[PDB]
């Protein structure tokens, strides 16, 4: 499902690995949305304006 | 003001689109840590492949 | 750590409410941060004022 | 308007406070529940208590 076999007879590491990926998670997400949400308050100003 | 709702709408497609890929990926990584560690968390040493 | 004598002994509602704690964390960061965004673009409309 | 920023300055205050709190409180939750679902995702069941 991830990886194809991908050294699952010993995978502790890979999970270690997931660790830094789950946080890039919060991190690319908790920028992305405040970024479209910023333009969102801006845009609202533009139409006002 | 009017241009620059349009590039405003391109912005926002472009990360609506980047977040939406970015959280699935993320989140099915997550998922994927939580099956290792819910089916597997080292229960492969009481398996232990005897 | 956490609790100090905790039902050790059935824990995965704790888990459970945990992860709950967590989504709030995601709604309680976002809407913080938008709210105060916000609130100082209407700092900076009352400034232009 | 002067009263209006003091406010507004007043509710910045108010919200980094809430978000502060909230954002550490709930990270050490989130430790607390990693450290939960690493060493005891049901390892207590495996131990089961036997």
């Amino acid at each position: 499902r991830q990886g194809r076999q991908y050294q699952a007879e010993d995978l502790e590491a890979l999970q270690n690995e997931l660790e830094a990926r789950q946080e890039a998670l919060s991190l690319s997400v908790n920028e992305g949305g405040e970024r479209r949400m910023e333009m969102r308050q801006e845009l609202e100003q533009l139409k006002q304006k | 003001l009017r241009q620059r709702h349009t590039e405003l709408e391109r912005e926002v497609s472009r990360f609506e689109d980047q977040t939406q890929q970015q959280r699935q990926q993320y989140a099915q990584a997550k998922e994927s840590l939580t099956t290792l560690n819910r089916l597997i968390p080292q229960v492969t040493l009481l398996l232990d492949e005897t």
